[PDB]
């Protein structure tokens, strides 16, 4: 694999963790009921990356959501790569990559 | 004929937290954005300003298919088939019934969202839940702003199914309830201070946001020298301009007034009086 | 390194529009305007206003620009209601006075002198001599010299007196003085010489400020 | 038929320090910010205010559900579902728990300084020795009377009766703010601007200003005279009372102007017993 | 029921340095702001007669946990719990340590100077070290009265006859500030306005005013005998004695005047003993 | 590479020491068996990163956070470089430049 | 390079030099074994310059700062520029540079 690939999955898998915190987040708000929902929650992250369209708007929704993840094991062991991936990329391409994340993602059992 | 009422109303100066964002932390925040020299004003949505006259409508007695509680604070339709011809706020304001007569209707009713003259600098006050126990709901904040709010309205009156309720949507423009909004902490009354009302038959306006500011940070209002440029250049026939409010006074004081073509439009200080000029020639030309 | 007792320095900070830098008769109507009573004082005297030099002849004022006031200590309560804290005009502007500070009166072997007027005093040797007959007259021992520009020329100042509608042409130099020892350099400071006390002119301040002048 | 009762609230002259910012360093911030002509002005919470309010309606003995212990300086609620029927607190100020929600019928603006903030800061040590945190200090305090503005929707409260309390609390505020102990500020009025109609409509509010930037005086804005003159606000239902009685007076061509007209009470009591029986007058009570 | 206890009182003239504000440089500058009329007034802090009344406390043999060495300058507390119910300390002023808090029945606000200060200055030499060296520094005094504004919650305190020991010693104030009064300023009361109400509102916050901008002598306020005249305080709950008596008796129609039935004293111990006489009564002491 | 990219890297470092200052501070405020903030002052900190507005608002809380972070040696050796990318640049990329800088502070701890 | 930043830049070592010089004063201030506060003296200087509510505030508190500065040679070189800058300029930008003055000091001592 090249460092390229390396970083591409570390971000789809930065991706996939801060999804599970955002869920983990919904799911302790929404405990009430027969069960949250998951599918409707990954049509709302859909929608919302959807909805950006420009790179400044992309990026801010990232870096937030990114946030709202939570500890996200796979940037803390790769700031500087990670960092600069997002930050250089055109945002069409992290855009792609993280709805390749959204579809890769396995719900915790 | 197709007659319109456009208007712009400016209303008194306060502490306003009227219409507020996504919850987002702690701290409730006003719904804000750019709108004049790059500056960040605080707006409030015209939905606020609907549901407002809605109230109006509904508490004057009158017929309106939603009912609100008031008690409960839900929403009741007297009627699950919308009627325009009977009641007044499916007349005024439209619906669109699209879970699967018309189900659709356009209302007579345009209203854009509320600017605050002034803008918003900073203004967060402090609110806490007191007591000496402590918990997440203990500190929070709550953005205000001093300053006025402009909005601009304008009626299609032909469009009514009944041409005469016009006249209770112009009262309730004029008492209109409170808008939606922190009113327990920042009471801010939305009647208006300042008007300026074209009842005129064709679509162009040239009215829109005719109120500016003086010394960014004072409650003084001002009409837009574009506003006055406009109507001394010979656009906006002075017959058809109704002026009212506290702006009357300033507008007198200009120099060369009398000799200004300003001077023959419908200027009342006394808004009361205005009201009742401007629904007599409405009246005189809806043939109500 | 003697601090004069009996006199001290009233300090209002000062802010408003930027200023004419011969202000002189309209700091001095202005003030009298607001306080009745500076009209009939004698021993007092109002220092030349800090600030950097703008366009024109005009004068801005910053935020280490102050009023200050030269006046007997026991004379204070005559002239701070109508100052501590109160506003003055000049021309169409309005300018505040906060709460005054007192700074003792420092001796020093060098002092300065922005502007000394003498009625009638023109030239340069007679100027001198006059300033020496002054000397005689309160007992002080010094040498005199005088403030010189670039070219190295004796300094000289015009003070502009608007006194109803015709205007008024008062001259004078600036002068240094050295050579006092502290306690002749405080009386000297006190009484200062030649007139227009009140005026904006004929105080005494240390040589730096003489130097400072020299630069520009 | 929906009746209102607006009125604008001018307090005395003293030193206050009632309100605070966040609390952290040397300074207790007091709570300013802009106001009219640009300059800086200190505030008052309208729930500080509402809290005054309610410790009045506590005090009285009439029957509210939040109590303040002043022991505990704790809040305890007798009933944990709120019965806006039965209680006063409950029925004035409303509620929110997260039916569960109420409105309220008292709906209040932040009280703001009729002069502006300058300076007035003040030294705070503690005695000699033990310099520790409760060493050197400085508190903030402004010497102006508080103006705020307050509107009473009478047809929604549970009990009409209830609004009569409501203008007494008014009338006689209990402690507001904090620093009573070094500096005591009574929030009573001395100046009123009452208006008890029947529009949505008001046109009282923050109707005083300044006639000196750094004076006590207060004199009703030329914007309100105006109001009054030209035919809005309508003089039956305008009531002012208070200090402001005498300047009023004092106008010229008074007699011919349409404020005499209205109800004027040098007294305030007298204002406040003739206003709540043209209240209860119209309420049925 | 509740009953509060309020009052202005007006001190003796002369010379006065109190509570001076930060030392910096070699002044020592008195503490002065805006009053009325927006001209500068001198201050002294409340905490200082808040300690002077507890210095007084203490002194007259009654029981409080705060005590003053006198000697070793250091406040040392008899016990570390605070009980207000046995200390008189804790009962009147409260304590907090951060029941572990206490409001304290009495509140007070900053005593105000009655002209506005002249900006009189006065030259003192320090002693120093450098071969025997005098340095020449400044020193601010201002020959005015001082008033301030104090009030009393009787029914806050844990025991009822609290409130009397609380008037002696406003009465008998010690000497206020200490070692920063240069010089021995009484500050016990000449003049006194006091009011024993049920109510919160209160009008007397400063009743006081000048004639002249320089003079030894105290006139009450115009608006404190409008608001007396027009019946909004009530007679039988004021209580004037002093100085000011002398003067007032001496005003023309005081006969026929509202202020002549109100309880006036020319001598200030018959008006105190009369207070104490009333407040017993209705305290049911 | 590109110095654009070393400024970027490094204002990410000085960040993340800044918010290693604060939550020290707010471990030594917290006293007694109160377990303190790890992760909810993250939180805290993302909502008053969010609560922004203008250019004005933003650089007055980031340099306000900067200064309460304390010591931090990455800005003391860069102080031109540091000082002219926060006073240039949108203010919306260093928003978003922070909140990279918040979702991999945490390998610190 | 656009003087403008050149002015930022010694307006910002100006403020250090001051800070250096009234943090000095401190020290002479304090005496006996009793250890000096520096970080104390950041926080301390951090709030009053946030105590400040516009114009007059904060312009005659940073005039009196840089004054008891004292023997700033950058000053000395640099008064006219920087007085003119001080007078120019919204007071809230002064503020943000102050305040990245302070976060980036240390390095002198």
């Amino acid at each position: 694999n090249s460092e390229e690939d390396k970083q591409y999955l570390i971000f789809i898998k930065v991706f996939q963790q801060a999804m599970k915190g955002n869920f983990a987040k919904i799911y302790a708000k929404t405990e009430e009921g027969k069960d949250p929902p998951i599918k409707k929650k990954v049509e709302r992250l859909r929608a919302e990356l959807n909805y950006c369209y420009d790179e400044l708007s992309f990026k801010e929704y990232l870096s937030d959501f990114l946030v709202r993840g939570g500890l996200n094991k796979y940037f803390n062991e790769h700031q500087e790569e990670i960092a600069l991936l997002i930050k250089k990329s055109p945002w069409q391409e992290i855009r792609i990559w993280s709805l390749l994340a959204i579809a890769s993602y396995k719900p915790k059992d | 004929p197709n007659y319109y009422l456009y208007g712009t109303v400016l209303t008194r100066y306060g502490l306003a937290s009227l219409n507020h964002d996504i919850r987002r932390g702690n701290k409730t925040i006003l719904q804000k954005g750019y709108w004049n020299n790059g500056k960040i004003h605080s707006f409030v949505g015209s939905s606020a300003i609907r549901w407002a006259l809605r109230f109006y409508l509904q508490k004057q007695g009158y017929l309106v298919n939603r009912v609100w509680d008031e008690e409960e604070h839900i929403n009741r339709l007297t009627s699950e088939d919308f009627d325009p011809e009977k009641f007044y706020d499916d007349d005024i304001f439209g619906f669109a019934l699209l879970e699967s007569t018309p189900n659709q209707r356009m209302g007579a009713l345009g209203m854009n969202m509320a600017v605050s003259l002034t803008p918003y600098d900073g203004a967060v006050k402090l609110g806490a839940k007191s007591g000496r126990e402590k918990d997440s709901t203990s500190l929070h904040f709550t953005e205000y702003h001093a300053t006025r709010y402009q909005y601009y309205f304008g009626i299609d009156a032909t469009h009514l199914k009944d041409f005469s309720r016009i006249l209770p949507m112009i009262d309730g423009i004029m008492n209109l309830p409170k808008v939606g909004g922190s009113s327990n902490i920042f009471n801010y009354p939305f009647c208006p201070d300042s008007l300026v009302f074209q009842w005129t038959n064709h679509f162009a306006s040239y009215i829109s946001y005719c109120f500016e500011y003086c010394d960014p940070k004072s409650k003084e209002a001002k009409l837009s020298q574009e506003f006055i440029d406009e109507v001394e250049c010979g656009q906006i026939d002075p017959s058809k301009l109704w002026i009212g409010g506290t702006i009357v006074k300033d507008l007198q004081q200009l120099d060369n007034f009398e000799s200004s073509p300003l001077n023959k439009a419908h200027i009342y200080r006394n808004r009361n009086e205005m009201i009742e000029a401007l629904k007599t020639v409405i009246k005189r030309d809806l043939g109500l | 390194l003697i601090q004069s007792e009996e006199y001290v320095d009233l300090t209002f900070k000062l802010r408003g529009a930027p200023i004419p830098l011969d202000n002189g008769y309209l700091t001095y109507a202005a003030l009298s305007r607001i306080c009745p009573p500076l009209h009939e004082l004698k021993s007092i005297g109002i220092h030349p206003i800090a600030g950097i030099p703008t366009r024109n002849n005009l004068l801005e004022l910053t935020a280490q620009s102050r009023l200050k006031i030269r006046i007997y200590h026991q004379q204070i309560p005559l002239i701070y209601p109508y100052l501590a804290g109160q506003a003055f005009h000049i021309g169409q502007n309005f300018y505040q006075l906060d709460i005054p500070d007192y700074k003792p009166l420092i001796s020093s072997e060098s002092v300065y002198s922005r502007l000394v007027i003498i009625k009638g005093f023109q030239d340069s040797t007679n100027f001198i001599e006059a300033v020496q007959r002054q000397m005689d007259n309160l007992g002080i021992q010094g040498k005199i010299e005088l403030l010189t520009r670039q070219d190295g020329t004796p300094q000289r100042r015009q003070l502009t007196i608007n006194k109803e509608g015709k205007q008024f042409k008062v001259r004078g130099f600036g002068v240094k003085i050295s050579e006092l020892n502290p306690e002749d350099s405080l009386t000297l400071q006190e009484q200062g010489i030649g007139g227009k006390r009140k005026m904006m002119c004929g105080i005494f301040v240390p040589a730096t400020r003489s130097k400072e002048e020299e630069e520009t």
